[PDB]
DNA sequence: GCATGCATGCGCATGCATGCATGCAGCATGCATGCATGCATGCGCATGCATGC
DNA sequence: GCATGCATGCGCATGCATGCATGCATGCTGCATGCATGCATGCGCATGCATGC
């Protein structure tokens, strides 16, 4: 016949089973986890569940290594992970606890909406019995009454959001299984094989849309009967009801017009991103190629252009929209369903206290020594280049952002600039700090240019709205942006640095735009003087081709020059080879520290806000006076790249803030100022020898 | 119903099978891969059109002209045969000589409609690799079954088949719902490919032709656009031109197409695929013999265009550039370069072209450039354009084409700063960087250098330092890795020999080379030595710190110079490990380029 | 043996299933157009770079 | 160092593939009607047999 079947070894009575003892059972190595997890939803203080899938293989291990007989539940969520959702959705709804808090004048719309709607369903279920049992014609009466009466389905009564997560590769490595699904893979790598599954995907994300309303479920209302009637919907689009379909209508002659009703309805939040491969996994001569993931729920915002993250989810199919003429059979277009969001980098902004952070903290902080141990761990391949390094190291940092009322504004982020001889390695540790940084951006003149930077208008394709796309300016956003190749490029870049650096914002006047950007982010320059090798003979502003200005609104400016020394160049020689014959750094005496831990010292660090006595400020006031002084008569010899100006104080103290922030204090010191005029000295002693 | 001629058919086919006993270890040894290893390899092998013509030519010719006919039968022989020797449907591919089959998309016309062919010519625009869906799976939650359907089209067989088109089903036979089971339906990768006419073969001032070819399942993605391809497959025609329905235009007729199932791609010279050549015993015996003799680096560098009269060091150095050295990552995310970059200055009649073509002819992956040729986005692959569906994408250019490569430029010289500053980065970071209105990406550009300057006056003087002969910025300078300056001297001996030698052309080889060459920088990969740490240590130091005027700067760049150019000479000597010997000849060469 | 009344077979009208075509009027459909949208193209202007004086 | 031509991106006007619907005139096909034919029956009459007589 039409339509035959066929067997498989899949029995789904034995897994909803195993689900409801797992979802009942389980213990964390108090009472079951996911029941206290159900208490929490059920008293409104939770939106969204997590499945992690180690607890059902720990469950499964449990039941086996005592002799009973247990499931694969693990595979079967892994090779059919879209069934399986509603599956733990109907035995959650079957064991989540009475709410314990009542329901009052501070809680959402849409928790008294479902309330009303159960009260709702008890009421009509009682009244049916009610009915029956005065009829006078206990499982068959309540058996008849479930026959006989409507209700609101269960999907129109959850509140919350229920999400998988994937088997680590640790616990398939100590339980000996192969976790399929935390393996990464590149867009390239995912066939047509994989539909169906829940796969990782490694990358980086190019491109992200506004979160809107999808609907699921639309809802219409009858004035003839009272009747709600409810649509279901699961295409990109749909048609709307037009005449009721209710019992009472549907059985009478004159039939009531629906009307649509937007607080009943069920809507989703929905976002669509892009995700591009990385240089190491694209092919030799091959062009990096995309994917499209589909995000929704509590899970929306997670995700900004310019993150490399591991993305899990559910890999399904779309209908084909090509041209018609190419079309041959049925031929689909695929994207993915998002589950967990994983980043390879964290962003301070979302930093926390915890144990286990703050053991790692405190250790790092009894080892002594924070200041040069960080400092010497920037780029530990590149030999000497110790005072850049901490002049680096304080870039990352930041000083403090003062708000002085009145609307107006300080600045606290350091600019840094490096110029010197060909062949000192200034790129090496440009691309070093732009790997370091969580946020940071690398660009080298004439490749990156007009709307490269600042922003462009285009048209979203999910979306009808226009909208802007921010460049490397705007990526970089409470970041680093480094720019090599400084010197070479076009003066409408400049400008936009420069009103960068100033005021931290891009102004826009042309055609269609006018617009003000948001640039909170520092600067990490590169330069080469203007004959290629500094010219003693010469003044130094004649050495570069950038104005004066621009230069003096640099914080630090550092000069690195080339003069051949036969002891040195030993040294430089020997770290050289020796890197190039092993993979590590010669020293060892002294450990560098990964980039995890800097990032997370960093992040605890950034949460100070260390303020300035009155002695520290007569410091600053006489070391101030000093040094303008000092700079005059240099300057008048043509032997400056610039006079002192208040500039160079705000510089001062914002270092000085910078240092009082490592060192995890409220109060300013006196020492802190030393290193800090120590740093803007030294700064400039290649100009003497 | 069964036929009588297709069991004939597929019977001669066994007994061909039978005498020719190749084909049948090849799909043996596939299972056996197969079996032991479980990635899991195609159920294919290729035969021969030459062998099928000595044993039947009438079976030979019903391939070559009724393939609809004669090639199922041979797919369900193979198949039968498979299924015997063990303990999917296997498909064929077809090699030899095609006669007067062989065509290019200019002369291929409706007289060859439903035969097999062969098509040489440019691949130009690729299609996105879509799934299609085969088999569909179900479940019915008020019985506990599952169901299915299965789905065909009119490009699945080579025979014409009565349509069946059987609806998506979304019901049960009594009419209770069905639920979708993504993971255990089935479907199948398609793509579709455009071929046009080459363009060292298309007439000039003329448009060209081109012809579209289909691709299923395994042969999905074997080739890119811009590649020198041939497709071998049946030339066919579809649906209807116009005739069923009244459809009064008369304009268009039928579609027509390739059933592509063997794609070779082919090497030539300024493009994008490199060369291979496989390697036999013999082959190998002989080259492990050459590398125990102590002039194996004389031997090879005089192999390099011998019409040329000296230049022994230049032929070196393009040997050293050919093998190269060492790239090292660290673990924090660092890169240290590996290649090698040569520069000429030379006067006006010194074979500086010739040996740039040399290197263009016989490097496995070679691209050829000029000063003024290309600029702009023609060199870094900063182009952009679009498809049909909308998204903007990239195309490669020519250092990003030549990845893993070399690159020749002539007249360096003429070029701009807007490209030298492009280059820059290629030289040294070895990447593209690219930031334009919706793109932001990084493209790998490892490659290797070899170019050709003029000097300022026509002619190189003596009388001047090398700043004034050369006009090129010190920055610039300092990537190149080593320099070399040729003058033309008239003398009487140098002049009469140069001539008995020219005379002498106008009245090891490079296929031994180039296996050479391909198996030292596959297999090989030496390590440091302390013995050559202290060589490079001294030299570069005294380098670093004497009074002589050089031709070049002095950086660490240098010593980094002098560490690949040990280890390429060691590569060159296929020894694990670099020795005195190696350092000391780097050394030598870069004093010699030096001074 | 002789005369009558009833079954019985012959002869004549008549109704009814079968099976073919034919003019016509109704009904689903291909067709001419009516139009929206998203993409590419060619067409100048503002300008950053290279060259000559 | 100053003035000039050139080629490279912004700022667009404008034509053209694709893809969907809509009023209408077209062409086909079921259908009511015309009809011929061969088989079955409802029935009356002329013959032969049975029953007295
Ligand atoms: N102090 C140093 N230590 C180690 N390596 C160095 C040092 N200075 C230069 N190098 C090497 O020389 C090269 C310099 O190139 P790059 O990083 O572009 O710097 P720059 O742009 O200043 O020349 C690098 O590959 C680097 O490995
Ligand atoms: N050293 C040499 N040995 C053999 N032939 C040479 C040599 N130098 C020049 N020639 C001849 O002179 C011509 C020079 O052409 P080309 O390679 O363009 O020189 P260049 O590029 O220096 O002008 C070649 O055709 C070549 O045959
Ligand atoms: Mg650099
Ligand atoms: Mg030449
Ligand atoms: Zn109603």
């Amino acid at each position: 016949a039409a339509l035959p079947s066929i067997q498989l070894p899949v029995d789904y009575n034995n897994l909803f089973n195993e689900i409801t003892d797992f979802l009942v059972t389980f213990k964390q190595d108090k009472g079951p986890k996911y029941m206290a997890m159900l208490q929490k939803v059920a008293n409104r203080e939770l939106n969204s569940v997590i499945i992690d899938l180690d607890d059902i293989l720990q469950y499964q291990n449990e039941k086996f290594l005592q002799g009973t007989q247990a499931d694969d539940l693990v595979s079967a969520i892994q090779q059919n992970a879209n069934h399986f959702t509603e599956l733990f959705c109907r035995a959650i709804d079957n064991n989540m606890p009475l709410p314990t808090k009542e329901i009052d004048y501070k809680d959402d719309v849409l928790d008294v909406i479902l309330n009303q709607r159960r009260l709702r369903n008890e009421r009509m279920l009682s009244d049916r019995t009610n009915e029956i049992r005065s009829e006078n014609l206990n499982d068959a009466l309540r058996e008849v009454v479930e026959d006989e009466t409507e209700l609101f389905p269960p999907n129109l009564t959850r509140r919350y959001f229920l999400y998988f997560k994937p088997l680590s590769q640790n616990c398939a490595r100590r339980y000996r299984k192969k976790a399929i699904s935390s393996k990464p893979l590149s867009v390239r790598q995912i066939k047509g094989d994989f539909l169906g599954q829940l796969i990782t995907v490694r990358g980086i994300i190019t491109r992200v849309s506004d979160v809107k309303p999808a609907v699921e479920v639309i809802a219409y209302t009858c004035d003839q009967c009272g009747y709600e009637v409810f649509q279901e919907v699961n295409s990109r689009t749909f048609t709307p009801l037009s005449e009721c379909t209710s019992e009472e209508c549907s059985q009478n002659q004159t039939k009531g017009q629906l009307f649509m009703s937007t607080r009943a309805s069920k809507f989703s939040a929905f976002q669509e991103c892009k995700i591009q491969e990385l240089s190491q996994q694209v092919p030799v001569g091959h062009i990096p190629r995309s994917l499209n993931i589909h995000v929704n729920g509590t899970l929306v915002r997670s995700l900004s252009p310019g993150d490399i993250v591991d993305v899990t989810g559910i890999f399904l199919p779309a209908p084909y929209t090509g041209f018609k003429a190419l079309k041959a059979g049925l031929l689909t277009e695929t994207y993915l369903e998002a589950q967990f969001v994983r980043q390879h980098k964290k962003k301070f902004a979302s930093f926390s206290l915890t144990s286990d952070v703050e053991e790692r903290v405190m250790e790092l902080i009894t080892s002594g020594d924070v200041y040069n141990r960080l400092a010497k761990s920037i780029a530990p391949e590149i030999y000497g280049n110790l005072d850049v390094k901490k002049a680096l190291l304080l870039l990352l940092v930041g000083g403090v952002d003062k708000r002085v009322g009145d609307g107006m504004k300080i600045r606290g982020d350091i600019n840094v600039c490096l110029m010197g001889d060909p062949g000192v390695a200034k790129s090496q540790l440009l691309k070093a700090i732009c790997k370091i940084s969580p946020r940071g951006v690398y660009t080298t003149g004439k490749g990156s240019s007009g709307v490269g930077l600042t922003a462009a208008v285009m048209k979203d394709p999910v979306t009808d709205e226009m909208i802007l796309e921010g460049g490397a300016l705007v990526l970089a956003d409470n970041g680093i942006c480094c720019i090599d190749e400084f010197d070479k490029m076009d003066e409408s870049d400049r400008t936009a640095i420069h009103e960068v650096m100033e005021q931290q914002t891009i102004s826009i006047s042309k055609a269609g735009i006018n617009t003000t950007l948001n640039a909170r982010t520092s600067i990490l320059a590169a330069a080469n003087p203007l004959y290629g090798r500094y010219n003693p003979r010469l003044s130094p502003l004649d050495n570069i081709n950038l104005p004066a200005a621009l230069l003096s609104r640099f914080d630090i400016l550092f000069l690195m020059l080339d003069i051949p020394s036969r002891d040195d160049d030993e040294k430089l020689a020997e770290h050289v080879t020796y890197v190039h014959m092993h993979n590590k750094q010669p020293d060892l005496d002294f450990t560098p520290v990964e980039p995890s831990k800097m990032r997370e010292y960093i992040a605890y660090a950034k949460t100070k806000r260390p303020v300035m006595s009155e002695a520290v400020n007569d410091y600053v006031v006489q070391a101030y006076i000093r040094l303008r002084q000092d700079s005059k008569r240099e300057m008048d010899s043509k032997f400056s790249f610039g006079q002192a100006t208040p500039r160079t104080l705000l510089g001062i103290i914002r270092l000085s803030q910078a240092l009082a922030k490592l060192r995890l204090a409220d109060m300013v010191d006196i020492d802190d100022v030393e290193e800090a005029l120590r740093l803007v000295r030294v700064s400039k002693e290649s100009l003497y020898q | 119903a069964p036929d009588a001629v297709f069991g004939d058919r597929v019977r001669r086919f066994q007994e061909f099978l039978d005498t020719f006993t190749s084909y049948r270890d090849s799909v043996r040894s596939i299972q056996v891969y197969n079996s032991n290893n479980a990635n899991i390899l195609p159920h294919r092998i290729i035969i021969s059109l030459d062998d099928l013509r000595e044993f039947d030519r009438s079976f030979w010719s019903g391939i070559l002209v009724e393939p609809a006919y004669f090639i199922p039968p041979a797919e369900k022989a193979l198949t039968d045969l498979a299924d015997s020797m063990d303990d999917h449907p296997w498909k064929l591919s077809f090699k030899g000589s095609f006669g007067a089959h062989a065509l290019s998309p200019r002369t291929l016309t409706a007289q060859h409609l439903n035969k097999l062919v062969s098509v040489e010519g440019i691949v130009t625009k690729t299609s996105l690799v879509r799934p299609k869906l085969i088999r569909s799976v179900h479940y019915a939650a008020k019985t506990g079954r599952f169901h299915y359907r299965d789905y065909t089209d009119a490009t699945t067989t080579l025979t014409t088949r009565i349509p069946t088109p059987a609806i998506y089903p979304t019901e049960d036979t009594e009419g209770n719902k069905l639920t979708t089971e993504y993971g255990y339906s089935t479907f199948i990768d398609h793509q579709r490919i455009t071929v046009q006419e080459m363009p060292e073969m298309a007439p000039a001032g003329q448009l060209p032709r081109s012809i579209d070819v289909i691709l299923d399942d395994d042969l999905v993605d074997k080739t890119k656009p811009g590649d020198r391809v041939n497709v071998v497959g049946v030339f066919k025609s579809l649906g209807a031109g116009g005739m069923n329905q009244s459809n009064s235009n008369t304009l268009i007729g039928f579609k027509t197409l390739i059933l592509g199932n063997t794609v070779y791609p082919l090497h030539a010279r300024s493009t994008g695929v490199a060369a291979r050549q496989m390697l036999t015993d013999f082959d190998i015996r002989n080259i492990n013999k050459l590398s125990k003799k102590k002039d194996i680096f004389d031997i090879l560098s005089q192999s390099l265009a011998p019409s040329i009269y000296g230049h022994d060091h230049i032929k070196k150095a393009i040997l050293l550039m050919l093998m190269g050295g060492v790239e090292k990552n660290l673990e924090n995310g660092s890169h240290l370069r590996g290649d090698i970059n040569i520069l000429m200055v030379g006067d006006p009649s010194t074979a500086k072209s010739q040996l740039l073509r040399f290197v263009l002819n016989t490097a496995s992956l070679a691209i050829a450039t000029t000063g003024r040729g290309s600029s702009g986005v023609g060199l870094t692959a900063a182009v952009t354009t679009d498809r049909e569906t909308g998204e903007r994408r990239l195309e490669a250019g020519a250092m990003v084409l030549a990845d893993r490569g070399v690159v020749c430029i002539d007249e360096f010289d003429k070029m701009t700063d807007v490209d030298r500053v492009a280059i820059h980065e290629v030289m040294e970071q070895q990447t593209v960087t690219i930031a334009k209105a919706g793109i932001h990406t990084t493209l790998n550009a490892r490659c290797s250098v070899i170019a050709a300057a003029n000097p300022v006056f026509g002619q190189y003087d003596v009388n001047r330092d090398p700043h004034q002969n050369i006009a090129l910025p010190d920055s610039l300078l300092s990537r190149f890795d080593l320099l070399f300056v040729v003058t033309d001297d008239i003398n009487e001996i140098r002049d009469r020999s140069i001539s008995e030698h020219v005379l002498r052309t106008h009245r090891v080889t490079i296929p031994f080379l180039r296996k050479y060459v391909q198996y030292a920088k596959e297999r090989v990969i030496p390590q440091l030595t302390q013995e050559a740490i202290n060589v490079i240590v001294k030299n570069y130091t005294d380098l670093r710190n004497d009074d002589n005027t050089k031709k070049s700067p002095i950086t660490a760049r240098t010593l980094e110079t002098l560490i690949r150019l040990a280890t390429a000479h060691a590569k060159v000597r296929l020894s694990k490990t670099v020795n005195k010997v190696d350092a000391k000849v780097a050394a030598n060469l870069l004093r010699f380029a030096l001074l």
